[PDB]
């Protein structure tokens, strides 16, 4: 009903998509915190061990 | 006078085939504490 401006709904849009992508961010980031193996294979032995 | 020979005969058995491996012994869990902060 354009009770808002269509400049501060583009505003808070792009707000939206900036936090977001700034979310997939962490949540990237920890899916690198888990160790994803890249390829497939015959893993060998751990050269660190848990704690290190 | 025939030649006389020391004659052993052959029997069928089984055997088992060891082997033998150096090798060192490293522990199962051996963490190592490095510090993450900056100080004394």
């Amino acid at each position: 009903d354009q009770a808002v401006s269509k400049q501060q709904y583009a505003d808070a849009n792009a707000a939206y998509l900036q936090s977001k992508a700034a979310v997939e961010q962490a949540r990237i980031n920890l899916r690198y915190t888990k160790v994803l193996s890249p390829i497939s294979g015959r893993i060998g032995r751990s050269a660190v061990t848990e704690g290190a | 006078q025939t030649p006389e020979v020391g004659i052993v005969t052959l029997e069928a058995q089984t055997v088992t085939l060891n082997t033998e491996l150096p090798g060192r012994t490293n522990a199962f869990r051996i963490a190592e504490v490095r510090p993450q902060v900056n100080g004394i």
